[PDB]
C-alpha cells in the first residue's frame, strides 16, 4: 500500500526495518577484531549436499586488503560487494592506495538508501561486516539494510544475532590474539547456528595485520581451527 | 588496404589473406590472422586497420553467434552477407569501418562476397580486397575454369598470392590460406 | 624502445626509460613497464600519460575481474580489455603502444596493443622509436633456448642498441623476466654502462 | 584559437632524504609582456605535499582548484589528509582527466610521505607521471634541467644513488638554477617563490629576481 | 517511466515478490542439471504436448554459447529474456575479454538480472530459476550453477529446478556419486526426472554437454536405451 | 509515478476503462453512418448546448482529408485531439506519398491512437467513437473505432445516444443499393429516430463521400432540401 | 493515519504526516547539543553504541574548514545530506574562492530535505543536522529539520533526552555569547550527558573547526 | 503514490501475473481462431468479431498478414492486436532489411511475443491482451504455425485453437488432425473445426501456401473465397 | 569522388504502354571492375522497378529501405504501391537524408495500374523528382544517355523497339563512360509480362 519510502509514526524506516529482519533470516555471521588482525567466521547453510560449499560465499574479498561477510539476502549483499569492489579499485586508481575500511564500508552503505519509488526500489536485504588493513591496522565495521556502519571490535550479523552479541558481551576482550580471536569467532558461530561447524559448513577470512590482507580460509585452516576448538 | 584474395570454386572457397601484421614501416608479425572465421561455415577476410578489423570481427561473429544460439538456426552466406552489408552501411553513414572483406561462406553451398568499407555487396567467383585485387583478378579471369577442383583452386590461389608476392611493391611476408566448404573452415598452405 | 620476446626460459622485457618531449630529454628514469598482474605486465611506448593511465585502468579492470570471478583473467583477456579500452577512444588521438606480456595457464604470451585497436599475439614485438634497432638486435641474437641471463642480455642489448640509434630511446634498461612464478624485475642498466668505449665503430 | 596563453615562467623541484624544494618564479607573462610580477605557481595543498604549476595560468588555477577540491574531499572522507603519493595519482588523473582538453600546465607534486620521505612527482600536461628527485618545468625548464643534471649526475649515470643534498643545498640549486633560467629565460624572472615541504611542513621563501 | 517498488520487504523481511516468482518457477516444468568430471547433463520434462504440438526446437533447454548450456523453470517468456540477456553477455564478455566467460560469470550476471528485477522499480522479478551449467576451459571442471528469482545462484554437484524439485533433488541426493561417469550422470538425470513424469520416453529431453563441446540434444533412441537401462 | 496503465483487465478479462470510454460514447450524442452504392454518409445530432452557439465553430462532422471525414458520438474534447491527430497523419502520409491517407489507412491511425491510449499509462482511452467514411478501390466504406482502438467497416451504424434504437432501425431500413441521396436520408431518418423534438436541419451536421470519392460537408442548406425532399 | 503515507500528502490540520514521521525519527536519535558564542560555536554529541564492542559511530562531523555538523536520525540520510554539503562547499568556494556559509549550507540542507517533501516518490531525510560555522557572518548554530526548515539557535539539544539539556541550555543561556571556547566546551558537555561515547566539534571566528574525542575531550569534562 | 495503479507487471500470490490471466480470459471471451499445419502450408480461419447483417466485411478484423511468409489470426483485443501485427510488419521487414532474407518464423514470434512479456515484466502497463496464431514459412522449419499467449509464452503447433471454445475446437483437431494433410484437406478440417464450434460471412481465412518454386505465399481468403469453402462444406 | 566510386548507368525509357530499365551490370571500385553481375535495378513490385544509380553502398541501402517500407505499405494497405506513390516513397527516403544523401539517383520505371501508361520518375540523390514522358537517365553515364536518347528516343516504342533503344541507347553510353558498363540488363515491363534481356555491351 504505502510506499517503500514511508517512515513510520515511530519515526523508524518501514522498510529498512524490514531489510533488517531480512537480515535476521540471514546465516549467522560473526566478526571478531584482534590487536592482531580480524576474523570473519560465517554459517555456510548448506541445504543439500550436492551443493557446492565453495559457491554459496558469504565471505568476499573486496580487495587485497579489505573484505566483507554478509547476513541475509545473497544477491543483495552481491551487489554491495560488487559496489565496494568497484569502490576498493577506483579508490586504488585514483589514490594509488588501498581504500580505507571505513571509506569502502560508508561507499557501500551511501548507496543503501539509495532506493526509492514513484536506483533501488528497496533496501538492500543484507547486513555487512566489512574487515580489512588500513595503513597497518585492522579495521571492522557492520553495516545495516538502513546504511549505518558503525565500527565495532566484535559483531554478529544474522540469524543468531542477539545470542552472538551475548555471548561475545562476556567472551571477547581487546587484547586477543590471533588464535584466541579465530577461536572466539568460531565458537560464537558455532553456538548460534543450528548445525555442526565443520571445515564445509563454515567460511573463516581474516583481514591480517601481518600480511596486510583480506584472505578467506581454506579448507586446511578451517579445519585447523574447528580442531582447536575446546568442546 | 591489406591482401586479401578470394576464389570461389563450385564447392569450396579460398579465402586468403595477407598473415603479415606491420606497425608503419616495421613488420611487428608473420602468421597474424586476419581471416575472422565469423562461424564454423564463415570465413571474413578482412583488409584495414588491424584494429578496426579486429573490432569489426569482433562485433560479426558476436552477432553470428548470438543469431545461432538466440535463433537454433545459423545465418546464410547470403543473410551474414547482408548482415555485414548492414552494419557497414550503418558504420559509413555513422562512423565507417575502413574494413574491405571478402566473406567467404558454405552454407550448404559456396559463396564469396565482395564487401568494401561502404557497405558493397557483392557475390563474386573470385576478388580481392587492397591493392592485390589489381593485381590478382586478371589472373583469376585469365585461369579460373568453371568447376574448378579443389587443387586446381589451390593452384590459382597460389598464382594469385605470387603475382601478389612478385609484382606488389609492398609485397606480404606470406598469406594464410583458409578452405571454406562442407568441412568448415581449415587453415591450407598452399604449396 | 621496449620489447618483449617468449623464449624457453619465460618472458623477457627490456624497455629504456627515456622521456623524450620533441628533442628535448624530459625524464630517463621513466618506468615503462607496468605491472598489471602478478604474472603479468604492460610496457610503454608513445604517450607516456597515455601508456600509463591505460596499463594502470587495464590494472583496476583485471583487479575486478579477479576480485570479481574466480576465473584467472588470462593474458589474452588483459589485451583484448586493453585494446577494447582504446578503441573506445578511436579518434580521440590516443598514443598507445603497449606490450601485454606474462604467463597465463597456457603459458607465455605477449599481445602488442595500440591506440589503433591493433591487438597482435607474438613470441617477439619491440615497440617505440627505437623499435627497429631493438627488432635488429633480437631477431638477429634470439635463439629459444637462451639462459634466463642470455634472455635478459638479450633484451638488454637490443634496448641498448635501440638507445644508441634512436634519440627518443634512452636511459636505464628496465629488464622483467616473466615466468610462471611471476614477474622478475631483472634490473635497471644503465644503457650508458652497456656501452663499449673500446670499440669505435659505434 | 588555442584556448591557452602559454604564459611561461620556470619551476625547479628537487627532492630530498626529508625535503622537498621546489622554487618557481612568479612571473606571469606571456608575448613579451608580463601580467603579473607576483604571481605564485607553488601552492601548499596540505600538510603533506605542495603543488608547482607552470604554464597557461588560467589552466594553473584551474587544476589547483580542482586538486585543492579534491584534496579536501579526500581529507572529509578519510579524516586524514592526503599523502603526497596520493596527492600525486590524483594530480596525474586530474591531468588526463582533460587528456583531450588538457590543462596545458606542467604539475611538480613535491611533499613528505608518511615515511618522512621528500617525495617530487613531475607531471607533463595530460598526466604522466614520474615519481623523480628532480625535475624543471616551464619556459626555462630546458636551461634549468641540464643544471641538475650536473647538480645530481643522475641523467648522466642514472642507475646511481641520486646523490641527495642538503635543504639548503637543494634551495641554493634551485635558487642558482632559477637565477640562471631568469638570465636567459625571458619569460622567468620577478621572484623566486621558492617553497619547502619538510616533516615540519611548507616553508615558503621569496628571493628578488631580474626584472628585466 | 514507472518505477514502481514492486519488489519490497514485507513486515516479517520476506521479498514476497521473490516468493511469488518463485512460485511462478515451481509452476514451471522440472529440470535437473548432473555433472559428470566431463559432462554436464540437463534433462528437462517436456510439457504434456497433444498430438498437435510440434516437439521440436521448444525445449527449455538453451546454449546461453559454446560452453554454456542453459535451462530454466518458470514463466517461458521470463526465461527467454534472461536466456536472451544471457547469450549477449557470453557474446560481450568474449568481445571485452577473449576468453570464453566462465560458468561463474554468465551464471552470477543471470541471477544478477534477476536480483535487478527484484530491485529496480518497475520491474516484476524473473519468475524462472536457471539452472547455467557448462566448462570454463577445456581444463576446468563442470559447473552447474543455479540461479534464483531473488538473484541468488549457488554452484551444484547436481540440481533440480520447476516443479518436483523436491522430489528431483531427493533423487539427485539418494543417487548422486562424486566422480560419475558421462553414462552414470546421465542415468542419474533421466532417473531423477523418471520419477515424476507420467511417460519416460515422451514427457523427457535430454541435452549433454561434454568436455570440450557444445550443448547436445540427446537422441531419442540414446535417450530411450538410457531410460530403460535406469529401469 | 504516471506510466502505469489506468486501462487494465478486470477479473473477467475486460478492460473496465475501456467500457467506461465505450458508456461515454453511448452518452455523446448520436452519430450515424450509412454506406451507399456510389459513397457514404455520417450525418450526426449536433444540438448545441444554446441556440447562442455558433454550429460551424464546432462542429462533429469533420473532414480528415479530401477524400475521408470523420463523425463521432463521445467527449467532443479528444474527437478534436483524434480528428487533429488524423489530420496530421493523412498530411504526413501525403507528404511522404504524394497521395491522401487512404480511408482504412486513417481508420488504422484513428484506431492506433485509441489503442495506444487504452494501453500508456497516465491517460484515459478516448471517450469518443468515430464513423470515418471514405473510399477504397472497391466502393465507399463507412467505418467505426472505438475507443479501444477496434476498428472494423459497417454498412450503417450509430454511435451515440440511443443507437441501439438507431442501430435496429438501420438493420430494419437500410439497404445495399442505397444511393448517396438515399443514404443522406437514411442517416436523416435515424438521427430522427434517435433525436426527440424537431429535428432541423441546424440540429444535424451531415458528411458526405459521393462518387467523387471526395468528403464533403453538407451545408445546412442542402440538410434543409434532403429534410423536404 | 490514512493521511500519513507520502511527504506529498497534506492533512487535514494542514500538517505533513510523513514530515513529522522523520522528524520523529530525529527525536530518536542520540542526545546533540549546540551553543553558540559570540566568537566559537560548538557541537557535542553522545554518538550511538549499538553494541559494547562497537565503537561509537561518529554523529559530529567536519563539512567545512569552519563548519561541523551534528547529525541525529539515519546516519546514511546524514551521510547523504554531508555529501549534498560538500558539493555546496565545494561549488561556493569554486565560485568564490571563500568558505560557504553555515546559513547557506543550512539553506541548502533545507531546500534539499523540501524537495524531498514536495515531490511523491523520494522521502524525507531522516536526519536532522546541528551544524555549527564561525565564518564572516560571525559563529551560527543552525538546527535542519527533516521538514526542510532550519532554526538559527543560540543553543539547542536534538534528539533523545534532549528537554534537560534544552533547559540546561536555557538556564545558562545568556551566558554563552561571552563565555570562552573552553567555556563553551564545558557547557556543551554539561548540557549533555552521556564520556568515550561524547564527540564534541568546535568552531571559532579564527580557528577552524575541530573535532575532540574522549583523551582531546578530557581537559573540558570537568 | 500508485494508488489506483494495479500493478500489471506484479506477480500474484500464486506466482501468476494477474493482468496477463485476465489478458488470457478476455482471449478465451473472443472469437475462436483455428491454426491447421498442413503439408505445405498453414490455414488460419478466425471468427470475426464485428458480424452482423449491418457489418461490411471489407477487412480481415482476425487475419493480419505479417509478411510475405508470415500471416497471423487474432484471438482477443483485436486493437492491441493491429498494434502487435505493426510491429511484427516491422520487425519482419527489419530482419528483410538485415539480412535481406524472410524473417525464420520462430524469430517472429520471439519478437512479438517479446513485446508482450515486456509489457506482462515492466512499465506497470496492461499487458497486450491479444493472442496471435502466426502461421508462416521459413527455410529452417518449413511451414511452421506458433500459438503466442500474452504472457508472451508461444510454442510450435501443427493444429491449435484459440479464443471461445478454444479447448472444443482444440479436442476437434486432436480427433481429426492428421499429417502430411493437403490444403484442401487443412481447409476443410478448419472449416469443419470452426462450424463445430461455433457462417462464411462471420469466419475470415487465411492460407500460407509454399510452393517449392513460387516461395511461401499468404493469401487470406476475401468474403467470396471464405463463401466458397463454406458452401463446400 | 564517391559518386563515381561505383560507376553507374541507368535508364529508363517510356514505350507504348512499356517501359524499359535497363543498367549497367558493372560493380566497379573507382577504375577496378569488381563484378559483371551487380544489379542496380530492382523490381518493387509487379508493375514497378528501380534502377539505382550510384554508390553500390547506397544503391542497397536505399533498395532495402525502400523495399521495408514499400512491403510496410502493401501490409497495410493490402495493395500494391501505385508508381506515383512509389515515387513519392523514393522522394521522401532521398530527402529524409537531404543533409547525408544517399549517393544513389533512383529511375523508376513503372506502369500506372489502370491505364497501363508508361510511368519514369527520375531524381537527383535527395529526391528532386522529374517525370519524363520519354526517358529517365542516371548514374555517371547520365549526359552521355541524355544526348543518346534526346535524339534517339520516338513515342510509342512498343516493346521490342523499346527494348532496341534501351539496349542501344545504353550501350551507347556506357561505352563513353569508363567506369560503367560490363554488360547490360533490360527490363522491359509492359502490360502483362516483364522481359528481362541481358545485352552485350563492351566489357572495357
Ligand atoms: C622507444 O624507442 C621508446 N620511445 C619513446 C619516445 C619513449 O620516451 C617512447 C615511445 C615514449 C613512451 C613512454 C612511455 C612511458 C613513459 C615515457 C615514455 N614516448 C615518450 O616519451 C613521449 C614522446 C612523445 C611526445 N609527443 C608525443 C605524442 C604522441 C606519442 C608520443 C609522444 N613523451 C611523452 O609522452 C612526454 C613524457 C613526459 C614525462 N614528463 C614530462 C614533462 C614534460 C613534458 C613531457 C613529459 N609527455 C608529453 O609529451 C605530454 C605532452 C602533453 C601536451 C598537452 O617510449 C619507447 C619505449
Amino acid at each position: 500500500d504505502r510506499n517503500v519510502n514511508t517512515f513510520s509514526p515511530d519515526g523508524r524506516l518501514l522498510q529498512v526495518e524490514y531489510a533488517i529482519e531480512a537480515v535476521k533470516l540471514g546465516s549467522s555471521a560473526v566478526a571478531i577484531l584482534c590487536p592482531e588482525g580480524v576474523i570473519f567466521a560465517v554459517e555456510k547453510r548448506l541445504s543439500s549436499q550436492l551443493l557446492i560449499a565453495s559457491s554459496v560465499e558469504k565471505v568476499y574479498a573486496i580487495d587485497d586488503h579489505v573484505g566483507v561477510v554478509m547476513a541475509g539476502l545473497a544477491a543483495d549483499g552481491r551487489t554491495m560487494v560488487e559496489h565496494m569492489r568497484v569502490e576498493a579499485q577506483n579508490h586504488r586508481f585514483s589514490f594509488d592506495e588501498p581504500i580505507g575500511i571505513k571509506a569502502v564500508t560508508q561507499s557501500v552503505c551511501d548507496l543503501a538508501l539509495a532506493f526509492g519509488e514513484g536506483q533501488m526500489s528497496r533496501p538492500f536485504g543484507t547486513a555487512l561486516l566489512v574487515a580489512g588493513i588500513e595503513n597497518g591496522k585492522c579495521h571492522l565495521f557492520h553495516t545495516d539494510p538502513s546504511g549505518t556502519y558503525t565500527e565495532c571490535r566484535a559483531r554478529a550479523i544474522g540469524g543468531g544475532s542477539e545470542g552472538a552479541e551475548a555471548l561475545l558481551r562476556d567472551l571477547y576482550k581487546d587484547g586477543m590474539t590471533l588464535h584466541e580471536a579465530e577461536d572466539l569467532a568460531l565458537s560464537t558461530l558455532r553456538q548460534v547456528i543450528q548445525e555442526k561447524l565443520n571445515e564445509n559448513n563454515v567460511e573463516v577470512a581474516c583481514a591480517r595485520v601481518s600480511t596486510g590482507k583480506f584472505e578467506i580460509y581454506t579448507s586446511e585452516q578451517r579445519q585447523e581451527i574447528v580442531a582447536r576448538l575446546p568442546p | 588496404m591489406l591482401s586479401i584474395v578470394g576464389l570461389q570454386g563450385p564447392d569450396w572457397v579460398l579465402i586468403a589473406a595477407d598473415s603479415s601484421v606491420s606497425s608503419s614501416i616495421i613488420c611487428m608479425s608473420e602468421n597474424y590472422d586476419r581471416i575472422a572465421q565469423l562461424d564454423d561455415r564463415h570465413a571474413l577476410a578482412m583488409s584495414g586497420e588491424t584494429g578496426d578489423c579486429l573490432q569489426l570481427s569482433e562485433y560479426l561473429q558476436g552477432n553470428v553467434a548470438l543469431y545461432k544460439f538466440r535463433n537454433g538456426v545459423e545465418l546464410s552466406s547470403d543473410a551474414l552477407a547482408h548482415f555485414i552489408r548492414h552494419t557497414m552501411a550503418k558504420a559509413v553513414r555513422k562512423s565507417p569501418y575502413e574494413v574491405n572483406m571478402l566473406l567467404s561462406g558454405y552454407d550448404g553451398k559456396p559463396h564469396l562476397y565482395f564487401m568494401d568499407y561502404l557497405g558493397t555487396l557483392q557475390s563474386i567467383p573470385y576478388g580481392a580486397q587492397g591493392y592485390c585485387q589489381y593485381f590478382v583478378m586478371s589472373v583469376f579471369d585469365k585461369h579460373y575454369k568453371e568447376g574448378l577442383t579443389l587443387e586446381d583452386g589451390k593452384e590459382l590461389m597460389k598464382l594469385a598470392l605470387n603475382q601478389i608476392k612478385q609484382r606488389f611493391t609492398v609485397a606480404p611476408h606470406g598469406f594464410i590460406v583458409k578452405l571454406v566448404d562442407k568441412n568448415g573452415i581449415t587453415k591450407i598452405d598452399l604449396e | 624502445t621496449t620489447l618483449s620476446f617468449i623464449y624457453n626460459g619465460g618472458i623477457v622485457v627490456a624497455v629504456d626509460s627515456r622521456a623524450t618531449g620533441g628533442q628535448f630529454i624530459f625524464s630517463q628514469t621513466v618506468m615503462k613497464i607496468l605491472p598489471l598482474a602478478p604474472n603479468m605486465i604492460g610496457t610503454m611506448a608513445g604517450g607516456a600519460a597515455d601508456c600509463q593511465y591505460w596499463l594502470r585502468n587495464l590494472s583496476r579492470l583485471i583487479q575486478l575481474h579477479k576480485f570479481r570471478y574466480q576465473q584467472p583473467l588470462t593474458v589474452a583477456a588483459a589485451s583484448k580489455i586493453l585494446v577494447n579500452e582504446l578503441y573506445r577512444y578511436k579518434g580521440y588521438n590516443l598514443s598507445i603502444g603497449s606490450m601485454i606480456c606474462g604467463y597465463d595457464n597456457t603459458g607465455p604470451h605477449i599481445f602488442y596493443i595500440d591506440n589503433h585497436g591493433s591487438r597482435i599475439a607474438g613470441k617477439r614485438f619491440s615497440v617505440g622509436s627505437g623499435s627497429t634497432h631493438a627488432y635488429g638486435v633480437l631477431d638477429t641474437c634470439y635463439r629459444e633456448d637462451m639462459t634466463k641471463e642470455e634472455a635478459c642480455e638479450l633484451g638488454r642489448r637490443a634496448i641498448y642498441h635501440a638507445t644508441y640509434r634512436d634519440s627518443g630511446s634512452g636511459g636505464r634498461v628496465s629488464v622483467v623476466h616473466i615466468t610462471q612464478n611471476g614477474v622478475e624485475w631483472i634490473d635497471k642498466t644503465d644503457v650508458f654502462d652497456m656501452h663499449d668505449f673500446s670499440k669505435t665503430t659505434f | 584559437w588555442s584556448p591557452y596563453e602559454m604564459h611561461g615562467g620556470t619551476a625547479i623541484g628537487i627532492c630530498g632524504d626529508d625535503y622537498v624544494v621546489i622554487g618557481a618564479d612568479t612571473r606571469l607573462s606571456v608575448d613579451y609582456s608580463i601580467d603579473s610580477r607576483h604571481k605564485a605557481r607553488i601552492f601548499k595543498m596540505n600538510s603533506n605535499c605542495m603543488i608547482s604549476a607552470t604554464g597557461f595560468d588560467g589552466d594553473i588555477d584551474a587544476f589547483i582548484t580542482r586538486m585543492r577540491s579534491i584534496l579536501l574531499n579526500y581529507e572529509n572522507q578519510h579524516f586524514h589528509e592526503m599523502s603526497v603519493e596520493s596527492v600525486a595519482r590524483c594530480v596525474s588523473n586530474t591531468l588526463y582527466s582533460k587528456r583531450f582538453f588538457p590543462y596545458y600546465i606542467n604539475i611538480l607534486v613535491g611533499g613528505i610521505n608518511s615515511e618522512g620521505k621528500g617525495k617530487l612527482y613531475g607531471y607533463d600536461p595530460v598526466g604522466t607521471i614520474e615519481d623523480l628527485h628532480y625535475d624543471s618545468n616551464g619556459s626555462g625548464s630546458s636551461l634549468a634541467a641540464p643544471l641538475l643534471d650536473s647538480a645530481f649526475g643522475t641523467i648522466h649515470h642514472n642507475t646511481r644513488p641520486f646523490p641527495a643534498v642538503s635543504l639548503q643545498d637543494a634551495k641554493n640549486i634551485v635558487r642558482d638554477a632559477i637565477c640562471s633560467v631568469t638570465e636567459r629565460d625571458i619569460y622567468t624572472g620577478d621572484a623566486l617563490q621558492l617553497c619547502v615541504f619538510t616533516k615540519d611542513g611548507f616553508a615558503q621563501e621569496e628571493f628578488p629576481l631580474p626584472r628585466h | 517511466d514507472y518505477t514502481r517498488s514492486i519488489t519490497r520487504f514485507s513486515p516479517d523481511g520476506r521479498l514476497f515478490q521473490i516468493d511469488h516468482a518463485h512460485a511462478a518457477v515451481q509452476r514451471g516444468t522440472t529440470v535437473v542439471a548432473t555433472r559428470s568430471k566431463d559432462m554436464i547433463v540437463i534433462a528437462v520434462e517436456k510439457t504434456a504436448v497433444a498430438k498437435l504440438q510440434d516437439p521440436h526446437t521448444f525445449s527449455k533447454i538453451c546454449s546461453l554459447d559454446k560452453h554454456v548450456m542453459c535451462a530454466f523453470a518458470g514463466l517461458h517468456a521470463d526465461a527467454r529474456r534472461l536466456i536472451q540477456s544471457g547469450q549477449r553477455q557470453c557474446q560481450s564478455h568474449r568481445l571485452t575479454y577473449e576468453d570464453p566467460i566462465s560458468i561463474e560469470n554468465i551464471a552470477r550476471y543471470i541471477a544478477t538480472l534477476q536480483l535487478k528485477n527484484t530491485q529496480s522499480g518497475g520491474a516484476r522479478p524473473y519468475g524462472v530459476s536457471t539452472l547455467i551449467c557448462g566448462f570454463d576451459d577445456m581444463t576446468s571442471q563442470p559447473h552447474i550453477y543455479e540461479t534464483l528469482p531473488s538473484g541468488t545462484y549457488a554452484e551444484w554437484k547436481a540440481r533440480t529446478i520447476g516443479r518436483h524439485d523436491q522430489t528431483v533433488m531427493e533423487y539427485l541426493e539418494k543417487h548422486y556419486k562424486d566422480d560419475m561417469t558421462d553414462e552414470e550422470a546421465q542415468k542419474l538425470a533421466i532417473g531423477a526426472l523418471l520419477e515424476v513424469v507420467e511417460n519416460g520416453s515422451k514427457n523427457l529431453e535430454v541435452a549433454y554437454m561434454k568436455r570440450g563441446g557444445t550443448m547436445e540434444i540427446m537422441a531419442e533412441e540414446v535417450l530411450d536405451a538410457l531410460i530403460e537401462s535406469t529401469k | 509515478d504516471s506510466d502505469f496503465s489506468l486501462t487494465t483487465f478486470s477479473s473477467g478479462g475486460k478492460l473496465n476503462q475501456i467500457e467506461s470510454a465505450l458508456k461515454a460514447v453511448s452518452l455523446g450524442g448520436q452519430c450515424v453512418g450509412v454506406k451507399a452504392k456510389n459513397g457514404a454518409v455520417i450525418a450526426c445530432e449536433s444540438k448545441p448546448s444554446s441556440p447562442l452557439v455558433e454550429k460551424v465553430t464546432n462542429l462533429k462532422v469533420q473532414k480528415i482529408n479530401d477524400n475521408v471525414g470523420i463523425v463521432y458520438s463521445g467527449v467532443n474534447t479528444d474527437f478534436h485531439v483524434i480528428l487533429k491527430s488524423l489530420r496530421k497523419a493523412s498530411i504526413k502520409y501525403s507528404l511522404r506519398l504524394g497521395v491522401e491517407m487512404p480511408t482504412r489507412e486513417v481508420v488504422k491511425h484513428a484506431a492506433h491512437k485509441m489503442q495506444y491510449y487504452t494501453q500508456i499509462g497516465g491517460v484515459r482511452p478516448f471517450g469518443v467513437s468515430l464513423l470515418i467514411i471514405g473510399w477504397e478501390e472497391l466502393g465507399p466504406t463507412l467505418w467505426q473505432v472505438d475507443p479501444s482502438g477496434t476498428f472494423w467497416a459497417w454498412k450503417a451504424t450509430a454511435l451515440g445516444k440511443r443507437s441501439d434504437g438507431s442501430r435496429t432501425f438501420l438493420e430494419r431500413r437500410y439497404s445495399e443499393d442505397q444511393s448517396v441521396d438515399d443514404a443522406i436520408h437514411t442517416a436523416i431518418s435515424t438521427l430522427k429516430e434517435g433525436f426527440d423534438g424537431q429535428l432541423t436541419a441546424e440540429l444535424i451536421e451531415i458528411g458526405v463521400v459521393d462518387e467523387t470519392r471526395k468528403f464533403r460537408t453538407l451545408s445546412t442548406a442542402e440538410i434543409r432540401d434532403f429534410l423536404t425532399e | 493515519s490514512k493521511y500519513d503515507e507520502n511527504a506529498t500528502t497534506f492533512s487535514p490540520e494542514g500538517r505533513i504526516l510523513q514530515v513529522e514521521n522523520a522528524m520523529k525519527a530525529v527525536q530518536q536519535g542520540m542526545p546533540t547539543v549546540g551553543l553558540k558564542s559570540k566568537t566559537h560555536a560548538v557541537i557535542a554529541g553522545v554518538m550511538h553504541s549499538p553494541s559494547e564492542f562497537s565503537s561509537h559511530q561518529p554523529k559530529i562531523f567536519k563539512i567545512d574548514q569552519h563548519i561541523g555538523v551534528a547529525i541525529s536520525g539515519l546516519t546514511a540520510d546524514g551521510r547523504g545530506l554531508c555529501k549534498f554539503l560538500r558539493n555546496e562547499c565545494l561549488h561556493h568556494t569554486f565560485c568564490f574562492g571563500t568558505e560557504i556559509r553555515v546559513a547557506d549550507l543550512a539553506d541548502t540542507v533545507a531546500l534539499q530535505s523540501q524537495k524531498k517533501t514536495s515531490k511523491v516518490g523520494k522521502r524525507p531525510y531522516g536526519v536532522g543536522l546541528l551544524m555549527i560555522g564561525a565564518g564572516v557572518d560571525g559563529p551560527r548554530l543552525f538546527e535542519t529539520c527533516p521538514s526542510g526548515q532550519h532554526w538559527e539557535y543560540n543553543a539547542q539539544a536534538i534528539g533523545r533526552r534532549a528537554q534537560a539539556a534544552k533547559t540546561y541550555l536555557e538556564t545558562n543561556l545568556n551566558e554563552f555569547p561571552d563565555c570562552t571556547r573552553d567555556q563553551l566546551i564545558r557547557h556543551a558537555l554539561r548540557a549533555l550527558n552521556d564520556l568515550e561515547a561524547i564527540a564534541l566539534g568546535v568552531v571559532g571566528i579564527d580557528e577552524p573547526f575541530t573535532i575532540l574525542e574522549g583523551p582531546e575531550l578530557q581537559k573540558y569534562i570537568d | 503514490t500508485y494508488r489506483y495503479d494495479a500493478g500489471t507487471t506484479t506477480f500474484s500470490s500464486d506466482g501468476r501475473i494477474l493482468q496477463v490471466e485476465y489478458a488470457i480470459q478476455s482471449i478465451n471471451q473472443a472469437g475462436t481462431a483455428i491454426g491447421v499445419q498442413f503439408t505445405n502450408g498453414v490455414v488460419l480461419a478466425a471468427e470475426k468479431k464485428n458480424t452482423g447483417r449491418l457489418v461490411d466485411y471489407l477487412f480481415p478484423e482476425k487475419m493480419a498478414k505479417i509478411d510475405g511468409h508470415i500471416v497471423t489470426a487474432v484471438a482477443g483485443l483485436t486493437a492491441d492486436a493491429n498494434t502487435l501485427v505493426d510491429l511484427m510488419r516491422t520487425s519482419a521487414q527489419k530482419y528483410l532489411k538485415t539480412y535481406d532474407e524472410q524473417m525464420p518464423v520462430e524469430q517472429l514470434v520471439r519478437m512479438v511475443c517479446d513485446e508482450k512479456h515486456s509489457y506482462t515484466q515492466y512499465g506497470g502497463l496492461r499487458p497486450y491482451g491479444v493472442s496471435f496464431l502466426i502461421a508462416g514459412y521459413d527455410r529452417h522449419k518449413g511451414c511452421q504455425l506458433y500459438l503466442t499467449d500474452p504472457s508472451g509464452n508461444f510454442g510450435g503447433w501443427k493444429a491449435t485453437a484459440i479464443g471461445e471454445n478454444n479447448q472444443t475446437a482444440q479436442s476437434i483437431l486432436k480427433s481429426q488432425y492428421k499429417d502430411n494433410m493437403t490444403a484442401t484437406e487443412a481447409m476443410d478440417l478448419t472449416v469443419k473445426v470452426l462450424c463445430k464450434t461455433l457462417s462464411a460471412d462471420k469466419l475470415e481465412f487465411a492460407v500460407l501456401q509454399f510452393r517449392e518454386e513460387y516461395g511461401p505465399k499468404v493469401r487470406i481468403l476475401t468474403t467470396s473465397e471464405v463463401d466458397t469453402l463454406m458452401k463446400r462444406y | 569522388d564517391i559518386s563515381t566510386y561505383n560507376g553507374s548507368c541507368v535508364l529508363a525509357m517510356a514505350g507504348d504502354h512499356c517501359v524499359a530499365i535497363a543498367s549497367d551490370r558493372r560493380l566497379g571500385v573507382n577504375m577496378l571492375t569488381v563484378s559483371k553481375d551487380f544489379k542496380r535495378i530492382f523490381q518493387i513490385n509487379d508493375r514497378i522497378y528501380l534502377g539505382l544509380a550510384g554508390l553500390a553502398t547506397d544503391v542497397l541501402t536505399v533498395r532495402e529501405q525502400l523495399r521495408f517500407d514499400v512491403n510496410l505499405l502493401e501490409l497495410r494497405e493490402e495493395r500494391p504501391i501505385d508508381p506515383k506513390k512509389f515515387m513519392n516513397l523514393v522522394k521522401s527516403t532521398l530527402y529524409e537524408k537531404r543533409f547525408s544523401p544517399f549517393f544513389v539517383t533512383p529511375v523508376i520505371a513503372g506502369l500506372l495500374p489502370e491505364t497501363n501508361e508508361p510511368y519514369l520518375a527520375a531524381s537527383d540523390s535527395i529526391g528532386a523528382f522529374a517525370f519524363p514522358k520519354d526517358f529517365a537517365v542516371a548514374g555517371t553515364c547520365e549526359e552521355s544517355l541524355y544526348g543518346i536518347c534526346e535524339s534517339a528516343w520516338r513515342p510509342n516504342m512498343n516493346p521490342d523497339e523499346l527494348f532496341e533503344c534501351t539496349a542501344k541507347c545504353l550501350i551507347a553510353a556506357v561505352e563513353r563512360d569508363s567506369i560503367s558498363g560490363w554488360g547490360g540488363i533490360v527490363y522491359i515491363i509492359t502490360q502483362d509480362k516483364v522481359i528481362i534481356k541481358e545485352i552485350k555491351t563492351r566489357m572495357d
